[PDB]
RNA sequence: UUUUU
RNA sequence: UUUUU
RNA sequence: UUUUU
RNA sequence: UUUUU
RNA sequence: UUUUU
C-alpha cells in the first residue's frame, strides 16, 4: 500500500 | 402496430431480438464506461501509482466509500489501513476528476460493495457507518445500507424499500439552490472624471450659480 | 438507423422520457458502450418527446415480455417507482400509452406511477424575461462647463 | 455566428474531462451539465431547453 | 500561476498543524476545511468545488 | 459484474478477502491516527509534563 | 394536452 | 438525472 | 463531515 | 437592439 | 478584466 506526497509531481 | 415513417418501418424487428444490453450497462444512475475509464485514469495519473499497485488502493477506496458517504461535498483525506497504520490519500482527485457525481462513479463498485459487507458479516457483526447513521435497526438489510447502492432489477422489494426510505430520509426536502454570488462584484460605474488643481473640491468643480445674496 | 432506434427505444425503457433528458444516450455494441447525442432526439420531438416515444408503445411492451422469458428484467422506471408486482414490469415503464385492450389492473397501475411521478408539479409559465434593462438611458450631455457629473450648476444657492 | 458550434465544443470537452467554461464559473451555476450553455454569446434558438432559456 | 501549488500548500501545513492562511482569518471564515481555497490569489478552476466557489 | 477500464478489471480480487479495517479506524466521524497523534503530542508539549505522567 | 429523467 | 459525508 | 459546553 | 471581460 | 494588503 503506498505512501503518498502532498505537492507530488506531474500537476 | 409498428411505427411506419413515409410508409416505412422505422425499427428492425431483426436486431430487437438479439439485443441484451443487461440493464446496468445502459442505465442513467451508473455513469458511462468512457467516464468511468476517464475517471480511473486520472486519479491514477495524480497519485503516481503503477497500474499493479492501483486495484489496492480502489479496494481500500471501495471500503472507505461504503462506511463514509459519497457526497461530493468529501473533502480532506481518506484512510486506508496498511497492516495496523493508516495511509491517508487525499480526496482531491476523486472528487475532482469524477464526472456526473461520485455517485454515478462510485455506482460500478455496487455489487461487489454488497458482497464484501456480506463477506465482512460471515466473521463479525459489521453495519457500515451509513446504516448506523441512517439508524436501520434490521441489521440483516447491512448488506443493502450503503451510500451508493445501485438498485437492479434482481434485488428484494424489502431491499429496494429499505434503500428508498433511506434516501427518502437522508435528502429531507434539499432545496437544489442553482447559483450563487456571481463574480462580476462591481456594481457601480468607474468614475471616469478628472481632476484639477482648477476644481473647488474633489467631488465638485466649480460652484457656478452661487449668488452669495 | 432502425437498429439506433432499437438501442434508443431500450434506453427509453430504462431512463425516462422527460424533456429535461440531457447528455448522451448509451447502446452497447456487443460488450463495448457507443454514446450518442441526446441534444437532436429532445430537439426536434415537437410536441414533447412523450408523444413522439409512444409510437414504440407496444413493441415495448413486447420487448418487456421477451427479456424477462430469460432472465428477471424489470425497467429502471419500475424500479424507482417502486412496484412490487414484477409482472406488471411489462407495464411499468415512462412512455406506456394506455390503449382500450390493456387489462384494468395496468390501467391502475401505470395511473398510481404517473399520479406518484408528479407529485403535483405546478407547471410554472414564464421565467424571467429577456428585457433586462429596466432603467431608462441617460441621455444628459456632458460639459467641461458643468460642476458635477450628475450636476449642472447649482442656480438658487445663496451662500447665506 | 459561433453560438451552436462553441455549444457542441463544450459538449466534446465534456467528454473528456471537466470542463465548465470560465464565464460559467464567474456565474457561479452549480449545475455543470448546462455548462453547455452558460457562455457569454450563446444564441437563444426556438430548439432549446427551458431549463437552458 | 501559483494557485494550485499555494492550494496544496495549505493542504500539507494542515497535515501537520491547524494552519488557516491570514487572509481567512480577516474574511473570518469559519469553516477551517476551506482555508485550502481562502487566500488571496486563488484561481477559480472548473475542477473545484462548488461550495469552494 | 466486476467494474472495467480499457477491458482491464479496475479491482483486485485477492487483496479484497484479506482486507480487515475493523469499522472504525477508516471513519470520518474518528480522527485520524496522526491528528490525534499530533493532538496528544501538542497538548504534552504545553503542559510541561513527562511521558509517564 | 404538458408535468414521470 | 443532481441533492444521502 | 461541522453544529450537543 | 446595446449593457455580461 | 481592475478593485481583496
Amino acid at each position: 500500500v503506498p505512501r503518498i506526497k502532498a505537492i507530488t509531481s506531474k500537476m | 402496430r409498428m411505427p411506419k415513417s413515409k410508409g416505412a418501418t422505422v425499427l428492425n424487428l431483426e436486431h430487437l431480438l438479439e439485443y441484451a444490453p443487461q440493464q446496468i450497462d445502459i442505465s442513467n444512475t451508473r455513469a458511462t464506461q468512457s467516464q468511468f475509464d476517464t475517471w480511473y485514469e486520472a486519479v491514477q495519473l495524480a497519485y503516481d501509482i503503477g497500474e499493479t499497485e492501483m486495484p489496492t488502493v480502489m479496494n481500500g477506496l471501495m471500503v472507505w466509500c461504503i462506511e463514509n458517504g459519497t457526497s461530493p461535498n468529501i473533502n480532506g483525506v481518506w484512510v486506508m489501513m496498511d497492516g495496523d497504520e493508516q495511509v491517508e490519500y487525499p480526496l482531491k482527485p476523486i472528487v475532482e476528476n469524477a464526472k456526473p457525481t461520485l455517485r454515478q462513479i462510485m455506482a460500478h463498485f455496487s455489487d461487489v460493495a454488497e458482497a464484501y459487507i456480506e463477506m465482512r458479516n460471515k466473521k463479525e457483526p459489521y453495519m457500515p457507518r451509513y446504516g448506523l447513521v441512517r439508524n436501520l435497526r434490521d441489521g440483516s438489510l447491512a448488506r443493502y445500507a450503503f451510500d451508493f447502492y445501485e438498485v437492479t432489477s434482481r434485488t428484494p422489494v424489502r431491499a429496494r424499500e429499505a434503500h428508498i426510505q433511506m434516501k427518502a430520509a437522508a435528502l429531507k426536502s434539499a432545496q437544489s439552490r442553482l447559483f450563487g454570488l456571481d463574480g462580476g462584484i462591481s456594481t457601480q460605474e468607474e468614475n471616469t472624471e478628472r481632476h484639477t488643481t482648477e476644481d473647488v473640491s474633489p467631488s465638485m468643480h466649480t460652484l457656478l450659480g452661487v449668488k452669495n445674496m
